[PDB]
RNA sequence: ACAGAG
DNA sequence: TCCAGCTCCACTTAA
DNA sequence: TTAAGTGGAGCTGGATGCTCTGT
């Protein structure tokens, strides 16, 4: 949350950024943005690309191509809000060798 | 041209099978492609493309040019495929015009693409001795008798021959022959003294090598357009009023192109002696007959002369426009009543119309007559016309004129027949393919009658046939037969609709 | 009677077996997942046979266990179509005779496929065989199992995957026939 | 609208009357110029009649029965003929007269509609694999059945 | 070298930017975010995520910086161990029945 | 409740008759008011759909219908030649054909 | 027995595709058809409908009523879609310029392409080359649409096609029928004399004839589009399998899930929308049978194509003045765009914890690269210690002292459990003999741990350094003042934030790269930043 | 929505 | 409040 | 005489710094 009367926590902005990755550092500012903040995980289907639930895509009706990601959870809202838009965000998703 | 390429991906299947419909999916779906790339962008072998090649150049259904660097490119032709499913429409109408010998030349044409005539009265001849019986073989004189009564009436033609290159270009040898159509001997047969006699299937150098004949699918086309036109003007004055129609259709095939909007003008004074003798007709009352056929504002003929008598022409691309009207407002009765056939015919006589004078000229009310309007709308039978009085546009202060457009309703009323085909195969291969256990448990039964039905049979055999558990089971494969039959049936009679409006669709294009 | 099996894998090793030889650690990972388990296609996998190339040992970001890809052949149970086996008999039921074969224990003997002279039983579960001058309808398929020799004439695999989100049918079946003259109890023959 | 519930029934009573009228022209076959001449009505003839029979007690003007005749034009079974009033009873236009005659359509019904496809209120939701299917649509399995 | 390397001078300005990078979140995340998506979604464009920004907000490691290496573990391993060798399904006992 | 727009350009002029709320959504199959016209018979109509189905029995079997190839055969066994699918193989006239497509 | 099956699939992301949804795709993908129109039951329940949006088949946005679909909470469900049925079709509003794209090339006849046919082999010739660009495809795009416009007449059909442009807000027309001082073509000269019923009952059709073109709208190009032929379809650069032409004019609309637009904003302005999209759909559906006239009906067809406008765009340029809206509300592109969006809000840069706050003040007596954290923000900042063999004396003793004595302990955690003991509470005495390896014990901040230490307006890169962080007993965050240069710390009322790394690699990361005795000279010009300031040059 | 602070 | 693309319209060459 | 390719002028749509601290 936001501010001080609501314990709100502070804000590694647009500028702060900048600055983390002139150093190179590449794990801490994976850590600050994804899993101090909002880590989630999601279910997709490997086949049609699309979020799937509890390991079953409703789209295909199929458990055998769900897959689980790591995911920040403002990412997962906009994997939504680009769907209603019409404007679908299909994955394809190799394996992490 | 999705129903196109959803339909030509099942009578592919259906004809050839799976690994030959991707590939000819696959030519029509993105254009003329190399052989390499074909492999590529499908997936399946080398050899199993050169397979599903020459599978589909066998049948003309693809074709190739050459073009820079010599590489050989494949385009397939999508009308064609679709003409795959007239086919009993074609053997039928060889057995009504021609014998039952010329029956069998036109099905060896279509079930094998290309043949040698040598072949094709060897094969047919083969064919007839099923036919017949007690000592008659089919002979090879009269097989080719009834060929060459086609090659004069153009139902077979010669395909495209191959060139000569001891003429043109000798040395190396190009990639792809690059054949050439020869307008002279379409149709000059090669000669055959050759006979014999065909064999009843006992089980116990050419010629015209190079010479391929095709069945000519125009010349049907032109045959079938004859009978739309015929058949119509049968129902609509007389019998008698038909004949003169068909008389003069008949004189017109072999001196007009198929695609002319008026053919050769025919006089009067030889249309009389071209009629059949039986129908006890003066010349005058065929002058009488050929100007009330005059006097219809449909204008089937015209006039179009003066010179030698009485001068006549029939016309073709506005005889077709009559019919896919008549094509078209068949479907607005059957689909939303006969009230609102009423507008549809009421908008399409009245070119620019609004809601209140139809209301007025079809004596149907408000709230009743606005339904039949806007439920043809939103099925794109009727547009409207948007006047405005600004720039601005605005609803409020505009007049919607309703119109009724032939040429954008045709296109509609076409793609919709595409899958409603499509939708009829569907349901029969699902029907198929669910009783595949009921199938196979009555092959069973029947390949115990089939397999040992002379040597060594029995008659304690017939007994064990309905004993299987399948006597109850028979109501659902009396079930099945009435439903393939069903939509078998009705897969044909869409195409009776797919060619009163490809036709107008085809004539009305001037292809610049 | 068993096939060799040539797979890929990807094979978490946790960081406190860093003192271990690699090559061993990754035969007892290996065992601790596939073992007593039905592969869909392939069949019942019993142990690791050998490793045959074991490439590089990546430590990706976010973890300090090393993931190495292992190529290797397993030992598998997977009869061929048409093989003569020997087993025992779970016991019997109206629906066929129950094999026993050791580890594995779904072989169904069908009716269909019995010895023809006694095909239906007096309303009882034990199997019966009327041979015509000694033991007529009397010659049982005991429950303890005596050992009998039969042939595999059908397998079958059904796909036992979840239908539907999360919050036990037989997967690997087989059927096989006594009807061949030969076959059947050891004492018979 | 005047009414709907009126003119309903002179759709099928002025239809017979240009029916028989041209039946009794396919039965005379004396010459098939003049038979054609025989099947036209005169508007002031068709008028004449269906007031003679006795259907309301309003009276039916001519000015109304020249217009409930157009709907027998928009039904596509008769036609219309205007003629010069060279000679006639009345020539209720000045120098015209008009000629109805009952015909037949053009052709038999088309193909698209004796399947189920070309009638379907839901044709455009329909494919191959989803809820609404050819292979479980209600609309043949009831065709298939009668 | 920045602004001239693709044979004109570019700007700095989301113009110059829509030439030089290719990844569709880059050039969504910074200006003009509406349009860029339904030009995505209009071509099919495909993007890969190999770009530092969309690094950022797919949530996987950047390539730039301590991303551009990879580590290796050096266990005791010995690659291509001894084969177990097989006694009944050699070559040379089962030359085939077919001719 | 009040909207954005205004329900006065929409309609509505008395204030009252609004639309009422659709509790159930509607059939998949919403029933017909009119039916498939039945189909024609005859002496012709019916030759061409016993001519239909005779084809699909014939084309199945003849060479062009290119059927796919088997593959991962478990074992091999003297049966294989009593399990040998034969059929004869139709070869094209190659003067037609491009040179890229000899097998 | 048993099936093997793969445990813990994980996977990466290896490219993302973007496309769009055919409209009986989104039949596939959603669970339920929304029809009503209503948020809430009329009763004092506070029940959401069964068929109208707010239904809880399509996710949950409150901790008391779990969802249907799945029976989850709001705290494990991904969301799930519906979708609803329009009556009449509607332009898409961010596809608009890419419909009025695709008919300046095509047929308005035909739907063919207008090309000649050795101009296909040109480009078809030029999009099979690899590694095609998406700067690439842009540029050819134009070269194609450029060669269409040149032409006015079809080298397949042989009709002619006019100029296709926008005419006002969504609306689209087509000058078929334009004229000349010149002699009159016969095809024009038709139309213009068609009009005759029309002329005999209204009388302004006579001025207003001669602008009659042909107007388009989404009942004829959806109808257009479906007849494009596949051949032709790359040439207007669509990629045909992440979509269709017949895809860019909507008829149906998915819904999104609950937890997109949760229930107490009372109602999400996206909800808002789309009760005024399902009531449009039965305004038109009723005055289609109540008979109104056709200046109704287009009016409700428009007032349905601005609803589905303003559902994704809130901000138009052309918006009449009778359809104005009132007040301002947010659509799809209003909370993605700007500061305060998706992208710059809370994607490239969002809200952490483990972080602090205070006023700042000057301490020499430590060194360049330590920092004195208040034991206030020390108690409640944790770094969590995984307990193995070289630490174990030391987090037991940690855990002993407990959350209110400093080198103390807030929470412990069991070994593959994923739910945290709060160590206020029970005998810790009892909970550190029991800690086994592999347990996480998560410790105060204790001296010598790895901070990193930031002034907010941020112009560099020494902007941000990591120190060593040492424990104090006063209420402010304190460091030597040579390293008030490279912050621009002033010590007049200044605000510096605090983030303590939870991650092995994320201090690794921060002490060898982001130390102030690795960052001494500024990367600009090499020049020596942390040095003397007054009175230690004084 | 306004005021502050650096 | 400032600035690139898009579209409309006169203005020569060329036949 | 006019078909056409290219200049110049007006319209349109985009953008304008980082955080906390309170009412
Ligand atoms: S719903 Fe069934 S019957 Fe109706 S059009 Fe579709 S496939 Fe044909
Ligand atoms: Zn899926
Ligand atoms: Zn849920
Ligand atoms: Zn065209």
């Amino acid at each position: 949350t936001e501010g001080r009367s609501r314990d709100g926590g502070l804000r590694l902005g647009e500028m702060e950024r900048d600055c983390l990755i002139g150093y190179g550092a590449s794990m801490l500012l994976l850590e600050r943005l994804m899993i101090s903040s909002d880590a989630f995980e999601v279910d997709v289907c490997g086949q049609c690309g699309l979020l799937g639930y509890s390991g079953w895509c409703h789209y295909c009706k199929s458990s055998c191509h769900v897959s689980s990601l790591r995911i920040p959870y403002a990412c997962k809202l906009l994997f939504q809000e680009l769907q209603s838009m019409n404007i679908i965000p299909r994955l394809k998703l190799s394996k992490y060798n | 041209t999705q129903a196109e390429i959803k339909l030509c991906s099942l009578l592919l299947q259906e004809h050839f099978g799976e690994i030959v419909e991707k590939i000819g999916v696959h030519l029509i779906r993105t254009g003329s492609q190399p052989l390499r790339v074909i492999a590529h962008d499908t997936g399946t072998s080398l050899d199993q493309v050169k397979k599903a090649l020459c599978v589909l150049v066998q049948h003309n259904l693809v074709s190739y040019q050459v073009h820079k660097r010599g590489v050989v490119e494949y385009e397939a032709q999508c009308s064609r495929v679709l003409r795959m499913l007239r086919y009993p429409r074609y053997i039928y109408t060889t057995k009504t015009l021609y014998s039952d010998t010329g029956e069998l030349i036109v099905e060896e044409l279509l079930l094998n693409g290309k043949l040698t005539m040598s072949a094709v009265v060897k094969k047919v001849a083969d064919r007839l001795t099923e036919t017949m019986e007690d000592g008659k073989t089919m002979d090879y004189a009269e097989v080719s008798n009834t060929f060459v009564r086609l090659a004069d009436t153009h139902f077979v033609q010669r395909c495209p021959s191959v060139p000569t290159t001891e003429n043109s270009d000798p040395g190396p040898p190009p990639p792809a022959p690059t054949l050439v159509i020869n307008e002279k001997d379409m149709y000059l047969v090669p000669k055959l003294s050759l006979i014999g006699k065909g064999k009843r299937r006992r089980s116990s150098p050419i010629p015209d090598d190079g010479i391929y004949w095709q069945a000519n699918l125009d010349r049907f086309h032109q045959h079938f357009r004859d009978q739309a036109i015929v058949s119509a003007v049968a129902n609509r004055m007389d019998q008698t009023s038909s004949e003169i129609v068909r008389t003069m259709l008949r004189m017109s095939e072999i001196t007009t192109s198929s695609s002319a909007p008026f053919t050769q003008p025919l006089s009067s004074n030889e249309i009389f002696r071209s009629l059949p003798v039986g129908y006890n007709i003066s010349k005058q009352v065929l002058d009488q007959y050929l100007t009330l056929l005059a006097d219809d504002p449909l204008e089937f003929v015209g006039k179009s002369g003066d010179s030698g008598g009485g001068m006549y022409v029939i016309n073709l691309h506005k005889a077709l426009a009559s019919l896919a009207t008549a094509t078209l407002e068949s479907v607005v009765q059957e689909r939303f009543g006969s009230r609102c056939a009423r507008i549809f015919r009421l908008v399409l006589q009245k070119k620019h119309i609004e809601q209140k004078q139809v209301e007025d000229f079809a004596m149907i009310p408000a709230k009743e007559a606005k339904d039949m309007l806007y439920k043809m709308l939103s099925e794109n039978f009727m547009s409207l016309q948007e006047i405005p009085k600004t720039p601005d546009h605005a609803p409020s202060r505009t007049f919607y004129l309703y119109t009724v457009n032939i040429l954008s309703a045709a296109r509609m009323l076409l793609h919709r027949c595409y899958k409603s085909i499509a939708n009829l195969i569907e349901r029969r291969q699902f029907e198929t393919k669910e009783n595949k256990r009921l199938l196979e448990k009555s092959q069973r039964v029947e390949a115990i009658i089939a397999s040992m039905q002379a040597t060594g049979a029995e008659e304690a055999q017939l007994q064990e046939i309905e004993e299987m558990i399948t006597a109850p089971e028979r109501q659902q494969l009396e079930t099945l037969k009435r439903n393939v039959n069903k939509l078998d049936a009705s897969e044909i009679q869409v195409d009776e609709t797919i060619f009163l409006l490809e036709s107008y669709i085809e004539c009305t294009m001037k292809r610049q | 009677m068993f096939v060799l099996v040539e797979m890929v894998d990807t094979v978490r090793i946790p960081p406190w077996q860093f003192e271990r030889k690699l090559n061993d650690s990754i035969a007892e990972e290996l065992n601790k997942k596939l073992a007593n388990k039905v592969v869909y296609n392939v069949g019942l996998c019993i142990c690791l046979f050998d490793i045959t190339k074991l490439e590089d040992a990546y430590v990706f970001p976010g973890d300090g266990a090393s993931h190495t890809k292992v190529h290797f052949r397993c030992v598998v149970f997977h009869p061929f179509l048409d093989e003569i086996l020997i087993g025992k008999i779970k016991g019997c039921s109206p629906e066929g005779v129950h094999v026993s074969l050791g580890f594995f224990d779904d072989i169904l003997i069908p009716p269909e496929s019995l010895q023809q002279p006694a095909k239906f039983d007096e309303a009882e579960q034990v199997w019966v065989w009327e041979y015509e001058t000694e033991e007529g309808a009397h010659d049982l398929y005991m429950d303890t199992g005596e050992e009998i020799r039969f042939r595999v004439v059908d397998e079958s695999f059904v796909d036992t995957s979840p239908t539907g989100p999360s919050s036990k049918e037989a997967p690997y079946t087989l059927v096989g026939s006594i009807s061949e003259p030969g076959l059947g109890l050891l004492s018979w023959w | 609208d005047f009414e709907s519930e009126f003119v309903e029934v002179l759709n099928q009573q002025c239809f017979k009357f240009l029916q028989s009228k041209a039946e009794t022209a396919r039965e005379s076959k004396q010459n098939p110029m003049i038979q054609r001449n025989s099947s036209f009505a005169s508007s002031h003839e068709v008028w004449k009649y269906i007031c003679e029979l006795g259907i309301s007690k309003v009276e039916l003007s001519m000015e109304d029965i020249e217009t409930i005749l157009n709907t027998l034009i928009y039904d596509g079974k008769v036609e219309m003929t205007i003629i010069a009033a060279k000679e006639g009873t009345v020539g209720s236009v000045d120098g015209h007269m008009k000629l109805y005659r009952a015909v037949n359509p053009i052709i038999p019904p088309t193909g698209l509609v004796r399947a189920p496809c070309g009638l379907c209120p839901v044709f455009d939701d329909c494919h191959e694999g989803g809820e609404i299917s050819p292979s479980n649509c209600i609309y043949m399995t009831e065709w298939l059945e009668f | 070298d920045l602004m001239t390397y693709k044979g004109e001078v570019l700007g700095i300005t989301r113009f110059g930017l829509a030439k030089m990078k290719e990844s569709v979140l880059m050039l969504a995340s910074f200006e003009k975010t509406a349009d860029h998506l339904f030009d995505a979604a209009y071509f099919g464009q495909k993007d890969s995520v190999c770009g530092v920004s969309e690094c950022i907000i797919m949530g996987i490691p950047m390539n730039i910086g301590t991303g551009l290496f990879k580590l290796l573990h050096k266990a005791d391993r010995d690659p291509n161990p001894p084969k177990r060798p097989l006694i009944f399904d050699t070559n040379e006992f089962h030359i085939p029945l077919v001719t | 409740a009040a909207y954005t727009f205004n329900i006065e350009a929409v309609g509505f002029s008395k204030g009252e008759k609004l639309p009422d709320v659709v509790l159930k959504p509607p059939p998949l199959f919403p029933d017909t008011d009119y039916k498939p016209v039945p189909l024609k018979t005859g002496e012709g109509e019916e030759y061409m759909l016993a001519l239909k189905q005779e084809l699909r029995e014939t084309m199945k079997r003849m060479p062009y219908f290119i059927e796919t190839p088997e593959e991962r055969q478990d074992i091999e066994r003297y049966s294989k030649r009593y399990m040998k699918v034969y059929k004869e193989e139709w070869i094209p006239d190659w003067r037609r054909l491009p040179r890229e497509m000899m097998p | 027995k048993e099936q093997f099956r793969e445990t813990d699939v994980a996977k990466k992301i290896s490219h993302i595709c973007f496309g769009m949804k055919s409209p009986e795709e989104m039949r596939q993908q959603a669970h339920i058809q929304v029809v009503s129109k209503n948020l809430y039951s009329q009763d004092n329940q506070h029940a959401p409908l069964l068929y109208g949006v707010l239904d809880h088949r399509m996710g949950t946005s409150e901790k008391d009523r779990p969802c249907e679909t799945c029976g989850k909470n709001l705290a494990d469900c991904l969301g799930h879609y519906g979708y609803i049925d329009l009556e009449l079709p509607c332009f898409h509003v961010g596809y608009f310029r890419a419909v009025i794209g695709i008919l300046q090339m095509i047929c308005k006849t035909c739907c063919h392409i207008m090309l000649s046919q050795e101009e296909k082999k040109q480009f078809l010739d030029y999009l099979k080359r690899p590694g095609l660009t998406y700067l690439q495809k842009r540029g050819l795009k134009k070269k194609i649409s450029d060669k269409c416009r040149k032409k006015n007449i079809c080298h397949h059909c042989g009709a002619f096609n006019g100029t296709v442009k926008k005419c006002g807000l969504l609306k689209i027309i087509h000058e078929k029928y334009k004229t000349n001082k010149k002699v009159v073509d016969p095809i024009v000269s038709n139309f213009l004399q068609s009009f005759e019923t029309a002329i005999e009952h209204n009388k302004e059709v006579e001025p207003l004839l001669g602008r009659a073109q042909e107007n388009l709208n989404p009942l004829v190009v959806l109808n257009l589009f479906k007849r494009i032929p596949a051949e032709d379809v790359p040439l207007l650069l669509m990629n045909p399998e992440a979509g269709k032409p017949s895809d860019l004019i909507l008829t149906r609309l998915l819904v999104p899930p609950l937890c997109i637009r949760p229930s107490v904003v009372n109602e999400d302005d996206l909800t808002m929308k789309l009760t005024e999209i399902i009531f449009l759909n039965d305004v038109i559906k009723k005055h289609r049978i109540s008979g109104a006239k056709t200046q109704m009906i287009m009016e409700d067809w428009d007032f349905l194509q601005l609803q589905c406008a303003l559902y994704i765009n809130s901000e138009l340029s052309g918006i009449p003045l009778n359809m104005a809206p009132k007040k301002w509300t947010r659509g799809f592109v209003q909370r993605l765009k700007g500061k305060q969006g998706r992208f710059r809000g809370n994607l490239s840069g969002k809200r952490v914890d483990f972080s602090g706050r205070t006023v700042i003040s000057p301490d020499p007596n430590l060194r360049i690269d330590e920092v004195a954290v208040p034991v206030h923000v020390a108690k409640i900042l944790t770094f969590p210690e995984k307990v193995n063999k070289a630490n174990i004396n030391f987090l037991r003793k940690l855990v002993q002292n407990g959350p209110e004595v400093h080198p103390g302990a807030n929470f412990i955690q069991q070994r593959h459990t994923q739910m945290k003991r709060f160590l206020k509470y029970g005998n810790r005495e009892k909970m550190a003999q029991e800690l086994k390896y592999g347990d996480i014990v998560e410790r105060h901040l204790i001296d010598g741990d790895v901070v990193l230490f930031n002034r907010q307006p941020s112009l560099h890169k020494l902007s941000i350094m990591a120190h060593l962080a040492r424990v104090k007993p006063h209420r402010t965050f304190r460091f030597n003042e040579c390293v008030c240069t490279p912050y621009n710390a002033d010590f007049d009322g200044d605000e510096m934030n605090l983030h303590l790394p939870q991650t092995e690699e994320a201090k690794a990361e921060a002490l060898v790269l982001m130390g102030t005795k690795a960052n001494l000279v500024t990367p600009r010009n090499g020049e020596p930043l942390i040095a003397a300031i007054q009175d230690f040059l004084t």
